[PDB]
């Protein structure tokens, strides 16, 4: 009946002075918009129809229309930036704040998903978004008692636009915003659906990305604890958002990263560094690297729980961009640890494998790995052993590699590879 | 995943 | 030591 019909047929209907004749050729726009290949977005935009859309939204009389409307102007919304653009030139973010008060579940759900598609599109719509105070409704959906007596998909589409004001850094949400919205959001965090559970994460991970004052906020309101249960989850799409918080956190202060550590995080990453999904191992090296860019107290906590054996690990066989970190891990670790750590780092075989990488089409990793192998010659120094040192290096072609390096394309790379040369062969 | 279009209710 | 982001 109204199915697939011309944007002309469209224009015709909606342009006509009946309503039931219009609430069908939004119902036909609707149609287009939601179909599976290709969606008509730009024509739509042209046929000139946004405006008469958005004002549909304000006709309480109509329910129905209201509701096809909401529905056609997200679908435009979720295309390209100029185009979510043309959405919210209609007028359609006052429009839409409107509707969250609305006595249809359905409706007040569509523009909740709406305003996602909107705010989601970048900093400055998000942060229009709040100016036209949404937050304050939104917000108001999710009071009640308990969360389970609210529909899955209204939940999941409620938390899936909440993290979209957390969303997109630079300029990073108002301070003002943040602080109201954390504690729904640890709310959220408690939740048993992992689609809720893997959002909020999503949202937290936003909010930690940035300076030290803003990780505050957050670790202040206890939640490192959950994060940490979270990171212990078998569903990847949890685990990643939980392990980008927490690696997060741990790039702050020392009494920041200590909270991860208290909070019993180490633990899990000896399942965190050998996962097979790459981006997992990649990002929990990462994180090792900002722990072992601690305090001496906290390196030995990395000690204890046994992760040296698994860096070597990672050295060893990763693909490169989590060798990458890796080498930062052992940089880091060289750099704060006792004469005892660095010592504890050679014998679980850290040598080997790391001279392997300054065979590395990188100047970055190059440039890692020689301050660290540095490092450990330093405290080879301060107990005597240079000697047996020299001739790990030398028995496992490390020196090898390492001559040849004077002949590179690079100033401090050439400079510290002889500077080793001199002061030890 | 930064925007959403609903293809069906 | 520490590594943004």
């Amino acid at each position: 009946g109204t199915v697939n019909w011309s944007v002309e047929d469209i224009v015709k209907g909606i342009n006509s002075n009946n309503l039931e004749s219009q609430l069908q050729a939004t119902q036909a726009a609707r149609k287009l918009l939601s179909r599976e290949k290709q969606p008509p977005i730009d024509n739509i935009i042209r046929a000139g129809l946004i405006p008469k859309f958005v004002s549909f939204l304000g006709k309480t009389d109509c329910s129905p229309i209201q509701f096809e409307s909401a529905w056609a102007l997200t679908n435009i919304a979720s295309g390209t930036s100029e185009q979510t653009k043309a959405v919210v030139d209609g007028g359609a973010i006052p429009a839409f704040i409107s509707l969250l008060a609305s006595p249809h579940a359905h409706i007040s759900e569509q523009a909740v998903w709406a305003l996602g598609n909107i705010a989601g599109d970048g900093s400055a719509f998000r942060d229009l978004v709040i100016k036209h105070g949404a937050i304050d409704p939104l917000l108001a959906l999710l009071a009640v008692p308990d969360l389970s007596t609210l529909a899955c998909g209204y939940l999941r589409n409620l938390t899936w636009t909440l993290s979209n004001l957390c969303r997109n850094k630079n300029p990073a949400p108002p301070l003002d915003a943040v602080e109201q919205i954390l504690p729904t959001l640890v709310r959220l965090l408690h939740h048993n659906d992992p689609e809720v559970l893997a959002d909020s994460c999503w949202a937290i991970s936003y909010l930690t990305d940035g300076p030290n004052e803003r990780i505050e906020m957050v670790v202040k309101k206890g939640v490192v604890p959950q994060l940490v249960k979270l990171l212990g989850a078998t569903e990847l799409p949890i685990v990643t958002p939980a392990l980008r918080a927490i690696g997060n956190i741990v790039t702050g202060t020392d009494e920041q990263t200590q909270k991860v550590i208290d909070a019993g995080a180490l633990a899990v990453f000896p399942s965190l560094l050998t996962n097979p999904k790459t981006n997992i191992q990649k990002e929990a090296t990462w994180t090792m690297s900002n722990i072992t860019a601690g305090r001496q107290d906290q390196i030995q906590q990395v000690v204890n729980h046994g992760l040296v054996p698994f860096l070597v690990g990672v050295l060893s066989k990763a693909d490169f961009k989590t060798q990458k970190e890796a080498a930062w891990a052992i940089t880091n670790y060289t750099s704060g640890g006792t004469v005892e750590q660095i010592v504890y780092l050679v014998h679980c075989g850290i040598i080997e494998p790391l001279m392997n990488l300054l065979s590395a089409k990188d100047t970055k990793i190059i440039q890692v790995i020689l301050d660290a192998i540095s490092n450990i010659f330093q405290a080879a120094e301060k107990l005597g052993e240079t000697e047996k040192l020299s001739i790990m290096i030398e028995e496992c072609g490390g020196l090898d590699k390492i001559e040849a390096l004077q002949r590179h394309e690079n100033e401090s790379v050439y400079k510290a590879s002889l500077n080793l040369i001199e002061k030890y062969f | 995943g930064k925007k959403r279009r609903k293809l069906r209710r």
